[PDB]
């Protein structure tokens, strides 16, 4: 310990300001899209109870921006001609139709993921044989759930599959991945 | 400073003087090929008189190169910086003097040009000796070629303000005007 | 030629499209009068009582009320 008057049983470690702003309200974690407009739990709740919707908007666009938003680099300058170039230099026509196409395209992509991540479930499920030897063969919704909504960094997919084929234990599953924290260097970006 | 880049040109010519002067042997006069093939040395080399008196010389700017790195050393927060004017004196009387000789080399008839590794030295140091002695007499305070920039540039600009308003663009039609 | 006024056409379009300012916001380094903008403004000559009346007129013809 290096604490001199006071240290409790888990040593503190020194948290720092948010680099970004959380996921909205209205997102899942998943790859398929919001909702265009109003979410669906919206309709399960009191009338007086849905006052988030627009409190979260307010948050996120105007009251509760991190300071590292709002730094001024060399990269941001450019990056404002690109966004500008889209919101106002483009006609909304144009805009309203590419919209719709990229709708499409992700939903496509979410069904192709979610494919793949029942395959995993089935594979992994095959491998926890291997590893016991003997009889389980079931896997981990957890882990399925845990991939579908990305909360998985690549060493910890890699340590589970080799902790299910060395010793089946298909319910000892890897800590979870932590967010990214915006990148900065100095006023460069 | 003025004074002090004077003194610090002194110092530093008067060592050139002599690292060039003695850290070689010595010079050859020119041969001018076919110059009365007697005697009178004509085409010949040169001899122990002119040697070692030039190596006074080399002594003579020595001195006066000490004096000089002294004084910007000493009164470079120009002890008592004023009664140093008796050094004064030692630096600008003996230069001005030997200027006045110099001044009626031509005169003597010598040949002063064709070697730079004496005669330079001490034409330099003279007239850096003069012109130090003038600005001690009226103490050109090293701000003063500030205003006279100055002056000039503000004479031109006052030039060119003419000179634009009369032949290329009034002034009252590239200016705004103010009240509609 | 076809080729070069197909240019032409492609940017015409392109300005059809817009139409408007529903998707524009507010921006406040340009408004919509210049005179804001420029900081302009009357003094003190050139202003006689009856002005308003042919100031009137004028305004009249630029909304398009036909009285005059
Ligand atoms: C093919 C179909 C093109 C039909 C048409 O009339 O195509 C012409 C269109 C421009 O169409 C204009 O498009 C306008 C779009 O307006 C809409 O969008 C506007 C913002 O974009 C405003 O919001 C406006 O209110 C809203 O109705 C209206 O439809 C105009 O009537 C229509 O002339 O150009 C284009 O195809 C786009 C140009 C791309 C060329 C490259
Ligand atoms: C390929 C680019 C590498 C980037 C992949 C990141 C993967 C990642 O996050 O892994 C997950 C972990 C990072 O771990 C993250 O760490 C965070 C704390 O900083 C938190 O712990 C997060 O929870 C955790 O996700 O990655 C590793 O542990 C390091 C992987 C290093 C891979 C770099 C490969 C490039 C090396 C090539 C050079 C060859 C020279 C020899
Ligand atoms: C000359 C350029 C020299 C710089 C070299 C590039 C360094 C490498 C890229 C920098 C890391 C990216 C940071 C980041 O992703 O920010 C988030 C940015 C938006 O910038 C962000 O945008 C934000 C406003 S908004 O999102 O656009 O509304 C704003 O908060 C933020 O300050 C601004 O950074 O999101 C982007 O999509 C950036 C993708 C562009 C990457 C291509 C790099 C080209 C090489």
């Amino acid at each position: 310990t290096s604490a001199p008057f006071i240290s409790p049983m888990t040593p503190y470690v020194p948290e720092e300001e948010p680099t970004r702003t959380p996921p909205s309200i209205k997102d899942t974690g998943t790859l398929r899209p919001a909702s265009e407009w109003y979410p669906q739990w919206m309709q399960y709740r009191r009338r007086e109870d849905n006052y988030v919707f627009w409190q979260d908007k307010f948050m996120r666009c105007s009251t509760d921006i991190p300071w590292a938003e709002k730094r001024w680099t060399l990269f941001s300058t450019v990056w404002y001609l690109v966004q500008q170039l889209r919101f106002v230099g483009t006609p909304p026509a144009l805009r309203y139709v590419a919209f719709l196409g990229w709708r499409a395209l992700m939903f496509q992509v979410y069904a192709a993921h979610k494919a793949l991540v029942l395959w995993q479930c089935k594979l992994d499920a095959g491998l926890a044989r291997i590893g016991s030897g003997g009889a389980t063969a079931t896997f981990s919704k957890t882990m399925a759930l845990r991939r579908l909504h990305w909360r998985n960094s690549p060493l910890a997919e890699a340590l589970y599959a080799l902790n299910l084929y060395k010793t089946g234990r298909v319910h000892l599953l890897p800590p979870v991945a932590k967010p990214i924290p915006r990148p900065t260097f100095f006023w460069l970006f | 400073t003025v004074a002090g880049l004077l003194l610090t040109t002194t110092i530093v010519v008067s060592l050139y003087g002599l690292f060039a002067a003695v850290f070689a042997p010595a010079p050859a006069l020119p041969v001018a090929v076919g110059a009365w093939p007697g005697t009178a040395a004509a085409a010949a080399v040169m001899d122990g008189s002119a040697a070692g008196l030039r190596r006074l010389a080399a002594g003579g700017l020595l001195l006066t190169a000490a004096a000089s790195h002294g004084l910007f050393d000493f009164a470079g927060s120009v002890p008592n910086p004023t009664i140093y004017s008796l050094l004064n004196l030692g630096f600008v009387a003996a230069a001005v003097l030997q200027s006045y000789f110099l001044y009626i080399a031509p005169a003597w008839g010598v040949n002063v040009n064709w070697d730079t590794a004496l005669w330079g030295p001490m034409y330099g140091t003279a007239f850096l000796g003069l012109v130090y002695g003038l600005v001690a007499l009226t103490k050109f305070d090293w701000s003063s070629v500030v205003d006279a920039v100055l002056r000039v540039a503000c004479w031109f600009a006052e030039l060119t303000m003419w000179f634009w308003d009369t032949f290329v663009w009034k002034f009252s039609w590239s200016e705004k005007t103010r009240r509609a | 030629a076809a080729v070069a006024a197909g240019w032409h056409l492609a940017s015409f379009a392109l300005n059809l499209a817009f139409w408007g300012v529903e998707g524009m916001p507010p921006d406040r380094y340009w408004p919509t009068s210049p005179r804001i903008r420029l900081q302009i403004r009357p003094g003190r000559y050139g202003n006689m009582d009856g002005g308003q009346r042919v100031y009137m007129d004028y305004l009249a013809r630029s909304e398009g009320v036909p009285l005059n």
